[PDB]
């Protein structure tokens, strides 16, 4: 009833005055300033606060981008653009890159970035609730939703925003295509996993377990394969959590598809599955040792005992020998030579990704205010 | 036999509500 979620660090960033002194000439431009500043800094501090819940940072996010926006959007052509889009430099820093800045004069490098440790924060809010061993059912469901809510930011991110960067990240950065995209996807796969456990729990029919439990696996292992095209040093502690939790999937499901076959009489089969679902969760046994030596961002730590991962083991070993006790009394059925093939079905749309756009340009913003700005020095 | 479609609605319903 418990997951573990591996998480990077959040990005952290150089705190932003909006300070244009001479420039800015007015009561009007310098309160709007003020409220950047503030609004941002209390949206920064939310992010390590522990007492902050997804209201909280909806809110605080919304208050500081609603702002923020007005650097951005123009106020009446949808074809043009803030004239203040390059008045401040923003600074940050990168969830594999460690403590090595990078900077960007561009208020959309901002936005994104900002917006992209939002979408972590949700992540890790999730993460948070899917530790506790006495995990609600509501809990549960937020972690879930958390999830969905990250998915459809990074992906919002990626699609309309991303583009208007008129220097593209570097490989490995959080705001390159390819790693933003891993996100996206891993979000997914953690999602669905919440999924799979409620669907266990609730008593489903095995065939649609085996296959949740199978796309879930695919999920993992293109989010590992997204990354794969990065530097090995600091994807690799990543890409082992993924790989592992996609070797750890596809041995619940080759264990919950011998029960589909045991039920079909075909128990010779279903040994033959289970035996498979040993396979992969030992690889994945393996896969999360290595993990625990293998040196990259976030804290170390070593999967084994999840009561997530235990379960499986049970599960695995159980069904087995009810597999074969069957076999040896009632069916009397061979062992076929080969593991079985896989489904894959299409997708089934239960981690659909919750769409996600910024807010309207705060309607603090209004002409009068924009010309307090510039005035050209 | 059929159940298996039943059961996918109780999930649907459970993922569509947040």
């Amino acid at each position: 009833d418990t997951h573990w979620f591996h998480r990077n660090p959040l990005k952290a960033t150089a705190p932003v005055s909006f300070n244009y002194y001479g420039v800015v000439t007015g009561p009007s431009a310098s309160k709007i300033c003020n409220d950047l500043r503030s609004s941002r800094a209390r949206l920064l501090e939310l992010f390590t606060d522990l007492s902050c819940n997804p209201e909280m940072m909806k809110n605080a996010a919304d208050s500081y981008f609603s702002l923020l926006q007005g650097f951005i959007n123009s106020l009446d052509e949808s074809t043009q653009e803030s004239k203040l889009r390059y008045i401040q430099n923003f600074k940050w820093t990168d969830t594999l890159q460690g403590q090595v800045p990078s900077a960007q004069q561009d208020a959309v490098f901002e936005l994104i970035s900002m917006g992209f440790n939002v979408a972590l924060w949700y992540t890790k809010y999730a993460s948070r609730l899917a530790g506790k061993e006495n995990i609600t059912e509501d809990e549960a469901k937020e972690v879930h939703r958390s999830l969905k809510i990250a998915a459809g930011i990074f992906k919002h991110l990626k699609e309309s925003h991303l583009p208007k960067l008129i220097t593209p990240a570097e490989k490995g950065r959080d705001l390159e295509s390819r790693l933003i995209e891993a996100y996206v996807i891993q979000c997914q796969a953690e999602a669905q996993e919440v999924t799979i456990a409620r669907a266990i729990e609730l008593k489903h029919a095995p065939g649609l377990i085996a296959a949740l439990a199978y796309e879930t696996a695919n999920f993992y292992q293109k989010a590992d394969h997204t990354l794969s095209s990065l530097e090995p040093a600091y994807s690799a502690k990543w890409r082992k959590y993924l790989h592992l939790k996609m070797c750890f999937y596809t041995a619940y499901a080759y264990c919950y598809h011998g029960e589909t076959l045991l039920a079909s009489d075909k128990c010779g089969e279903a040994i033959r599955s289970l035996q498979e679902a040993e396979k992969l969760y030992a690889k994945a046994e393996a896969l999360c040792k290595e993990y625990g030596e293998t040196k990259g961002p976030g804290p170390t730590v070593k999967p084994s005992g999840h009561l997530f991962f235990r379960k499986l083991g049970n599960l695995v070993k159980n069904t087995l020998e009810k597999c074969q006790r069957e076999n040896g009394f009632i069916y009397f059925q061979k062992i076929p030579t080969e593991a079985p093939q896989l489904e894959l079905k299409a997708n089934y749309g239960l981690v659909e990704p919750i769409p996600f756009e910024f807010p309207p340009t705060s309607v603090q913003w209004t002409p009068e205010t924009l010309a307090a700005f510039d005035l050209t020095k | 036999k059929e159940e298996e479609d039943d059961d996918m609605k109780e999930l649907e319903n459970w993922a569509g509500s947040m």
